[PDB]
């Protein structure tokens, strides 16, 4: 009887959360932005083509200086790229070739990498010996690592395949904070501009807002019908966008506690693998399974550009911090810089 | 005076082969390297074809370098096509029989070095050669086809013991290769030996892109 | 299952923490996102494309 | 050529990195990548010990082939989110205990897992090697407790040589794409030396099949 | 990380001698290596360079066709084969490692160097005006230098390096571009400048940063140093 009592109590709390979100819904984002100027056809050409991987590229990440980027592929290699002159700065041999994520530290000193070995490896780029070197192996998960992002040189947050995000300490090597509450396994995370909150999308069609200091789940966003594969904060930090396997991108909202737009089209039936905003937050970039990359303006759901040019699934995407470039990676073992 | 459409459709076939292999960057394997070089040899032979036909007036420079260019393209194409089919026979021998050792041997760079060796030996064979024949006969019939028939007989004896669904189509395509190469090169060299078939030897370089590319499901999925 | 009772208690405590938050209207935050996109349009090299002089990739 | 001295030396560093990447890739392309699967309480540890925390990789050489098995049974996550990483393996070794027919039951879970990996969209052309393991105490477990407990449609005798072939035919009938891939099958035990010879012969046939596909002969 | 140069001694003029530098403590194979000499009363001048993997070898147009630089990758030594030693080759020969990628610090570690004693045009000219500057600790010192052509390359980088040679020690890297501070170097040192005029500024001094400063260009080979500025008292 106690299980049914708390069951009905949780139903009543979900009903009052739904009633609060319905009472806050006074006008949609389509009804307000019907008077702004629609953006033109965003024509973007392949400036650089980075061709050094020999297997499927699963993740990339930009540097803070908007010139260096790292990319992870399952040929067992992790390559630092000079995006201006197409030079390979470093080539990092991985102990486990089955990697699914990579991160570039905002100081530029470190590079993270992880995957199906349940280990976030931290690589030191700037040593006295001249070579790259693994500094720490953060081994505390039981599921596969799906995303990792540095807070600073000493703190990193990882999302894993065991319905659990974790906050690490690089110097000691243990989990400072464990973030639990998802029921499906978490596929991506995204830090806020002020490194105090992060969102995470899992395979239970829910995205949760996490507080890094206290370690609690603040808000929970349910609008999708399938597994959320990618997530990214808006540049304001008051919104984020998710990309799922139901061929839709959705713009959620932290203060309004519910979704705003759905970025969908009837000719699109494949899942989103990657999502990123522009520098202004006006454009919304999204990588697909039908080998393309589509660009919506975020203020109105209409597709304003197609970044076609890959021959397999666009698995990773990054808009740089200057907004000058978009690096798209794919399973055809090529990175492409778009502008 | 004959039909002479062999130029017209062999140019189209070899051009489609080189278009798919080069214009689409689809040159991953050693077999693509051998197929590209055989298609270049076939285009050189088919380019040397129509200058011999309709030879009523000699408006082109005969007895000097231009007729020498025509004859050189002819004989470089003949030897290069014959040798490339023998390199493809040896490569298919190594890919089926001795499949473990082929992982070490069959690389792209080894294929390019063997191709450049074939081109250089073809040019060196055509330097001594517009109105020798035993060397032509030997190095275009006997030493190539012993290797050719040995490789494909061992390929057949290996493909008689495999899984059924692939080995049936493989035995059919191997028999097509063997029957076509024999019926396209035996009576031509027999007539050359008796003088010391022409249209059949021209039609061989028309049929080569069809057999070596267009029946393969790899190339079909490239299309 | 006492552990399932504790799990349901944790779930209803998380829903109670989520329910008692400060929410604003959707139109105000939509206007906030529209104002952030309108106030940073000149600094976006992809929205308004830069000339090829200071373009670092061309 | 409008490059500085450090730019030229950085290009030289990048070209040396390119040479190392090409050498490592053409070394890695000479290896046989095997995906090791299986149901719960399988006997895969015995044949791994014969052939020798998410993926347990196992490198071993045999008759100048460099195999690398990837024991991924133990990755307790959603398999649909990471099974596309193994697109391009040479074969799949799938381990079934034959004596798990009486312990729905374990054998129907094994059939469901085999049907899930065999008809998967990422392994349409991948051959599957199938060790039907623990055949020794299966042969004495079928003394009592017949196969009617597991397969009630079974009407043959209670002997070993018919029931084992029936279980083999029930697993091989789950293959929907019977033209593209093959299902190699071996009755194995704990004391069985020839478990590496069978996977050697199976990947030899798979390499010959891929070479027939690559050389235009298919 | 260390570089021990060996060989040297008294050599008759016109003879031959091979110098070795056994590297220890770093990835030797991924570093370009330089030999740079220093006359017993004069400053520094570049001699030779071999790249990583021995792909590019440069000489100084005074030893070209006369010295031979070579490296060994498994055994970590660096060789400089010298034939036909004239009287203008008596110096202490320093070995210095140098990596080149985007953002790297070339010329960051210098060997201790060994002594060699012999018996009996289109380059860029570094020019430092002040030969000796007397100074007290706590002050701020602005040392200037100038070039022949503009060291600002078209890609934005300006290739001027600032070094420091303590009395009785090997030179040390201070500033590894026009304004980039090297590792292990305090925040007091600050490089600046533009075009053909550059200035290293010391905000406040200590006792250990006295000695001779050198400026080097890395825009074009051959690498040319300046006549160094001495700081005493």
């Amino acid at each position: 009887s106690e299980l049914d009592q708390l069951r009905q109590e949780a139903e009543q709390l979900k009903n009052q959360i739904r009633d609060a979100r319905k009472a806050c819904a006074d006008a949609t984002l389509s009804q307000i932005t019907n008077n702004i100027d629609p953006v033109g056809r965003i024509q973007m050409r392949t400036r650089r083509t980075l061709r050094g991987h020999l297997a499927k590229i699963y993740a990339m990440h930009w540097g803070t200086d908007s010139r260096l980027l790292v990319s992870a592929s399952q040929d067992g290699k992790l390559i630092i790229w000079d995006s201006y002159t197409t030079n390979k700065v470093h080539a990092i041999p991985l102990r486990s070739s089955w990697v699914m994520t990579c991160a570039y530290a905002p100081s530029g000193n470190y590079v993270a990498c992880g995957g199906l070995d349940n280990i976030c490896s931290i690589y030191n780029l700037k040593t006295r010996e001249g070579n790259v070197r693994v500094s720490r192996e953060l081994a505390g998960h039981t599921g596969y690592l799906s995303c990792c992002r540095f807070l600073d040189d000493n703190q990193i947050v990882t999302s894993s395949g065991d319905t659990t995000c974790a906050l690490w300490d690089i110097e000691t090597g243990q989990q400072t904070t464990t973030f639990t509450g998802h029921t499906g396994d978490v596929m991506s995370l995204s830090l806020a501009p002020d490194t105090r909150l992060f969102v995470s999308g899992a395979c239970d069609a829910s995205a949760k807002l996490w507080d890094v200091r206290e370690g609690m789940c603040r808000q929970t966003f349910t609008g999708h019908e399938s597994d959320i594969n990618a997530i990214c904060f808006f540049p304001n930090g008051n919104a984020f966008a998710t990309g799922s396997d139901d061929a839709t991108c959705r713009l959620f909202d932290l203060r309004a506690d519910q979704e705003l737009m759905t970025y969908s089209h009837d000719n699109i039936i494949c899942g989103i693998t990657s999502v990123s905003f522009s520098k202004s937050g006006r454009l919304l970039l999204a990588g697909y399974d039908d080998f393309n990359c589509n660009v919506w303006d975020a203020l109105k759901a209409d597709r304003a550009g197609v970044l076609a040019g890959h021959d397999n699934r666009v698995s990773c995407l990054g808009v740089t911090d200057d907004g000058m470039a978009v690096a798209t990676g794919s399973w055809d073992s090529f990175l492409k810089i778009w502008n | 005076v004959f039909y002479c459409l062999l130029f017209v459709f062999s140019l189209l076939g070899n051009s489609l082969v080189i278009l798919v292999l080069v214009v689409c960057k689809k040159l991953r394997s050693i077999t693509d390297v051998y197929l590209l070089n055989l298609a270049l040899s076939d285009l050189l032979f088919v380019f040397s074809f129509p200058f011999q036909t309709y030879y009523l007036l000699d408006q082109w420079v005969f007895g000097t370098v231009m007729c020498k260019v025509v004859s050189g393209f002819y004989y470089i194409g003949f030897y290069s096509s014959m040798w490339f089919i023998t390199l493809m026979s040896v490569d298919r021998y190594l890919a089926v029989v001795h499949a473990v050792y082929a992982l070490k041997v069959r690389t792209i760079r080894m294929g390019t070095t063997l191709c450049l060796a074939v081109w250089l030996t073809a040019i060196m064979a055509t330097i001594p050669l517009c109105y020798t024949n035993f060397k032509m006969n030997i190095l275009g019939l006997l030493i190539p086809f012993t290797i050719f028939m040995f490789c494909y007989i061992k390929i057949l004896h290996q493909l008689k013991r495999c899984q059924n669904h692939n080995k049936t189509k493989a035995i059919r395509l191997v028999l097509i290769v063997v029957i076509a190469s024999l019926l396209f090169w035996v009576p031509f060299n027999v007539v050359l030996f008796l003088t010391s078939t022409e249209i059949i030897s021209f039609t061989h370089c028309c049929v080569n892109p069809v057999i070596y590319a267009f029946v393969g499901e790899k190339f079909k999925k490239h299309l | 299952n006492t552990a399932s009772i504790a799990q349901a208690r944790k779930l209803v405590e998380q829903l109670k923490m989520e329910a008692n938050i400060d929410r604003i209207k959707v139109s105000k935050a939509a206007a906030d996102l529209m104002a952030y996109c309108e106030a940073h349009a000149k600094e976006d090299p992809l929205l308004t494309p830069v000339p090829a002089s200071e373009n670092p990739f061309r | 050529c409008t490059l500085s001295a450090e730019d030229k030396a950085a290009v030289e560093r990048s070209k040396m990195i390119d040479r190392n990447l090409r050498e490592d890739g053409e070394k890695a392309a000479r290896e046989v990548k095997l995906l090791l699967l299986g149901a719960g309480e399988s006997g895969k540890c015995t044949i791994v010990k014969q052939m020798k925390t998410g993926i347990v990789e196992t490198h071993f050489t045999f008759k100048d082939l460099h195999f690398k098995m990837f024991d991924v049974t133990a990755q307790r996550s959603e398999r649909k989110k990471w099974i596309h990483c193994f697109e391009g393996v040479t074969a799949i070794i799938f381990c079934v205990a034959l004596s798990d027919y009486d312990l729905m039951n374990r054998m129907h879970a094994s059939m469901k897992l085999f049907d899930s990996i065999c008809n998967n969209k990422w392994f349409t052309d991948t051959s599957i090697i199938l060790f039907l393991n623990k055949k020794d105490l299966f042969e004495e477990k079928i003394k009592k407790s017949p196969l009617t407990i597991c397969y009630p449609e079974y009407a043959g005798s209670n002997t070993y040589e018919e029931a084992a072939a029936y279980i083999q035919c029930q697993f091989e009938d789950l293959n929907k794409r019977k033209d593209t891939k093959e299902i190699y099958t071996h009755f194995t035990c704990s004391t069985d030396t020839k478990n590496v010879q069978f996977v050697f012969d199976a990947v030899t046939d798979v390499i010959i099949k891929n070479n027939l596909k690559d050389c235009g002969l298919f | 990380v260390q570089l021990v140069e060996s060989g040297g001694g008294l050599v008759q003029p016109g003879g031959s001698r091979k110098l070795s530098c056994s590297a220890s403590g770093f990835a030797f194979s991924s570093f370009g290596m330089h030999w740079v000499r220093q006359a017993p009363e004069k400053g520094l001048e570049w001699v030779a360079y071999i790249s990583s993997g021995s792909g590019t070898i440069y000489y100084a147009d005074t030893v070209k066709g006369r010295f031979t630089i070579s490296r060994d990758d498994p055994k970590n030594t660096l060789f400089l084969q010298m034939t036909s030693l004239r009287s203008e080759d008596t110096a202490m020969y320093y070995c210095v490692r140098s990596i080149y990628y985007y953002g790297s610090s070339p010329f960051d570690f210098w060997g201790q160097g060994t002594t060699l004693t012999v018996s009996s045009g289109s380059d860029i000219v570094m020019t430092q005006a002040t030969s000796s500057v007397p100074v007290t600790p706590g002050e701020s010192v602005s040392i200037s230098c100038r070039s022949s052509k503009s060291l600002l390359h078209s890609n934005g980088n300006t290739y001027l390096y600032w070094f420091l040679q303590r009395p009785g020690q090997s030179p040390q890297l201070l500033i590894y571009r026009m304004s980039n501070l090297a590792s292990g170097v305090p925040d007091r040192f600050s490089g600046s400048g533009s075009g053909t005029a550059f200035t290293l500024t010391i905000s406040r001094l200590e006792a250990e940063d006295v000695g001779v400063y050198y400026c080097m260009q890395h825009l074009e080979y051959p690498l040319t140093f300046g006549a160094g500025t001495k700081l005493e008292l």
